[PDB]
């Protein structure tokens, strides 16, 4: 359900 | 938010989503009070009866959002947490007294049309605005019903409730560090925060200086939008010496 | 300094759809 966020933040 | 409405774009530019890194899920609301500080409820981070005890690397904050679930490219900003500060006297065993926490971001967030800090009340603000009948605004991406989930940030305006009514509505012990808000059954109007809205701001627009102040933080409730029940909010001004203590000691 | 002043509302002198309801509750 949540769109994936960019890599940079994980 | 139960029985609210969709927010307008940029209506709550201090709104923050606390996002669990994995599994990816909304944890809580929060608010932006400066370029590096976010305010939330302690129970969003620490509540042992539910096996909740988050640390900095477990979460992210998402700022500037409107959509609940999308990654709002070129609008939202995602920040890492440097450090969490929970009120040392947060009473999770009984009634969530002093339900407040600060989060310092690793880097400053750039303000924009969608990202801007809310003011915190001083003594006079609180005296002027924290009065029964006066309405504030609660926002969040929590559940739409006690028993779906919204596509976009929800908002509801709710009146501050007289303290004896708050007290008489619950068996939980109320403290001076809390207030309650919501409509009474005879008032016909509805609305409450709900699961997912914890930690978000209760804001009021001062008619003296045109500025929005965060008077409360979404704290505890028994159910959501139940008749004769009220939501409880952490009284921000009553905890302001602590807020200031933390920011002065650890701020940049 | 500019806390609490929204770029898309107070800074442009635009009002949101329900802030009047709040104002009307602030009786003094
Ligand atoms: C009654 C006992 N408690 C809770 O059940 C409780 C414990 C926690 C950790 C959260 C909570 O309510 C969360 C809920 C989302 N908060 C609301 C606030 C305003 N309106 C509805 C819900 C309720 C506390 C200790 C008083
Ligand atoms: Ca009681
Ligand atoms: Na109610």
């Amino acid at each position: 359900d949540f769109e994936e966020i960019p890599e940079e933040y994980l | 938010i139960v029985e609210g409405s969709d927010a307008e774009i940029g209506m709550s530019p201090w709104q923050v989503m606390l996002f669990r890194k994995s599994p990816q899920e909304l944890l809580c609301g929060a608010s932006l009070i400066s370029d590096r500080w976010v305010l939330t409820a302690a129970h969003c981070l620490l509540y042992p009866p539910w096996d909740k005890n988050f640390t900095e690397n477990d979460l992210l904050v998402r700022i500037g959002k409107h959509s609940r679930t999308r990654y709002e490219r070129n609008i939202e900003k995602i920040s890492m947490l440097e450090k969490i500060y929970i009120h040392p006297r947060y009473n999770w065993r009984e009634n969530l007294d002093r339900d407040i926490a600060l989060m310092k971001l690793k880097k400053p967030v750039a303000f924009s049309d969608y990202i801007h800090p809310v003011c915190l009340p001083d003594r006079e603000t609180a005296a002027s605005l924290l009065q029964a009948g006066y309405k504030g605004r609660v926002t969040g991406w929590g559940n739409l019903k006690e028993t779906g989930q919204p596509s976009v940030l929800q908002v509801v305006n709710l009146p501050i409730v007289e303290r004896p009514v708050c007290k008489d509505s619950t068996r939980i012990r109320i403290t001076d560090n809390m207030f309650c808000a919501g409509y009474k059954p005879d008032e016909g109007k509805r609305g409450d925060a709900c699961e997912g809205d914890s930690g978000g701001p209760f804001v009021m627009k001062s008619p003296f200086n045109n500025r929005w102040y965060q008077m409360g933080i979404v704290s505890w409730g028994e159910g959501c939008d139940r008749d004769g029940k009220y939501g409880f909010y952490t009284h921000v001004f009553r905890l302001k010496k602590w807020i200031q203590k933390v920011i002065d000691q650890f701020g940049e | 300094a500019d806390c609490g002043l929204r770029p898309l509302f107070e800074k442009k002198s635009l009002e949101d759809k329900t802030e009047r309801e709040l104002l009307e509750s602030y009786i003094d």
